[PDB]
């Protein structure tokens, strides 16, 4: 590009911008989600003895969209960072990569997919790890957005991160909802269990 | 109760094998049973997880069982799906066994330009029959051109968003960069100077003369502004071998 009158040579677009059309008065900066960088991109140097410009090397022509698993929040940039842990970039050229949907999790940097939460766990939007479902509640299906309390007369199968709710047996009774079994003592009773 | 992976039922028993692993196409019936108990083993494509069940639960879409007696079936690896037959069969149109039209599982129909100037939509017509996704009795099929499966266990292969394409194979990818290879889990942006505005396209579309595509993965071509023009004779869409 060039913006000054009467120039013997154009000027290469700097890293972080591009000139997609001929005769551009001003170089246009890269939009968010895209980056341009050409390390070989020189601007001509004038030979003082002869006032002849030399050494011009053409810069970036078109923006490079950021690959899968990478996002670029800001413009005027020369590279894009791997997506923060708990978020994923499943497309190319993303302004800001989306957080993992509830029921999923992503414990790694730069990933383009969210792993699903295992049985007995739950997770909301984002999520470093699948949260172990609290006592008295159960998540029987993988990738559960939230784990529901055990119904009255029933008890969770585990003190923490329950996977199923079972009915109180013959001769027992569960008054409160959210009952859960406890390993200590008898396996059929808990602090609020049957 | 019968052990997991087996089933006992009065009205039927035995196993009905996978028809898509046999050249005949007729599913071979076996009678594999557990040794100590005697209950018939669960047929391929179905799993018996619990103790003593009458019938076998077909595997959920996105999962496959390939051995008689599973108790559980694993999820399809990324880049693979759960469709009847392998990728070759569900993409085929010719018939070998004239008795039952095997293996013409006309399940992949894509609308595009065909041989000759005519534009057919879709290139394969008729009432689609082989569409089942639950019982995957054999190894998972490869994704059809224009679809991807990034994370293992997906029920249905998802289509490529507009602006991106997915070819049948790297060797047959007409417009793809040298360093890129396809496997079933990636969606490549349309090459600069081309575009795509339809989901699940196996090839980008050339931008017609009078327009241009100055950015990678453009959903729609850009109209040349007044004072400028573009005309390239060699530019043409990709024709489909019927
Ligand atoms: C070529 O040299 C010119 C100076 O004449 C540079 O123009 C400026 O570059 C800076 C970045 O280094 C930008 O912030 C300014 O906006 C540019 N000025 C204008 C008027 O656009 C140009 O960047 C140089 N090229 C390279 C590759 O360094
Ligand atoms: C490739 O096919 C596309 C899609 O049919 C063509 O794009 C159309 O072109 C016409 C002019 O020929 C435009 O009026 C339409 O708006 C375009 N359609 C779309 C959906 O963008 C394109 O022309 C074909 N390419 C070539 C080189 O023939």
């Amino acid at each position: 590009f060039n913006d000054e009158f009467s120039q013997p040579v154009c000027k290469a677009c700097w890293s972080g911008s591009f000139a997609s059309k001929r005769g551009l008065p001003t170089c246009e900066i890269a939009q968010p989600g895209t980056f341009t960088n050409v390390a070989a991109a020189a601007n001509a140097t004038f030979n003082t003895a002869t006032l002849i410009p030399t050494g011009l090397v053409k810069g970036a022509q078109a923006p490079t969209p950021c690959g899968m698993g990478y996002f670029q929040s800001s413009a005027e940039t020369t590279t894009c960072t791997a997506c923060a842990v708990g978020t994923y970039a499943d497309q190319a050229g993303l302004a800001a990569c989306k957080p993992c949907q509830p029921g999923r999790y992503q414990n790694s940097i730069g990933q383009r997919v969210c792993k699903p939460c295992d049985m007995g766990t739950y997770s909301r939007y984002g999520g470093e790890l699948c949260t172990k479902c609290p006592a008295g509640t159960v998540a029987s299906k993988t990738g559960s957005s939230q784990c529901t309390p055990c119904a009255a007369g029933f008890y969770a199968n585990a003190p923490d991160s329950a996977t199923s709710c079972r009915a109180c047996p013959r001769g027992y009774y569960g008054p409160y909802s959210g009952a859960y079994a406890d390993n200590l003592g008898d396996e059929f009773e808990g602090p609020r269990g049957c | 109760k019968c052990p997991p992976g087996t089933y006992r039922n009065t009205w039927f028993s035995g196993q009905l094998g996978s028809p898509f692993i046999t050249a005949d196409g007729v599913p071979v019936a076996t009678t594999l049973t557990e040794l100590g108990s005697g209950c018939s083993q669960c047929p391929p494509g179905t799993y018996a997880p619990t103790f003593g069940m009458s019938v076998c639960l077909p595997c959920p879409a996105g999962t496959f069982a390939s051995a008689p007696g599973a108790t559980a079936c694993q999820q399809c690896k990324p880049g693979t799906n759960s469709l009847m037959g392998d990728r070759t069969q569900q993409m085929a149109l010719v018939v070998t066994n004239a008795a039952n039209d095997f293996p013409a599982l006309r399940a992949y129909t894509i609308s595009g330009m065909v041989a000759g100037p005519a534009y057919a939509k879709p290139i394969v017509t008729g009432p689609d029959t082989n569409f089942f996704m639950a019982g995957k009795s054999e190894t998972c099929s490869t994704n059809l051109p224009g679809y991807y499966t990034d994370v293992d266990g997906l029920p249905i292969q998802l289509p490529c968003k507009p602006g991106t394409f997915m070819p049948f194979d790297t060797a047959t990818a007409n417009l793809l960069d040298t360093g890129l290879t396809v496997d079933g889990t990636q969606c490549y942006t349309c090459q600069t100077g081309t575009f795509n505005d339809e989901f699940s396209q196996p090839v980008c579309k050339a931008c017609w003369s009078g327009s241009f595509a100055s950015k990678r993965g453009l959903p729609t071509c850009e109209i040349a502004q007044p004072g400028t023009f573009t005309n390239v004779a060699a530019a043409a869409n990709a024709t489909f071998n019927t």
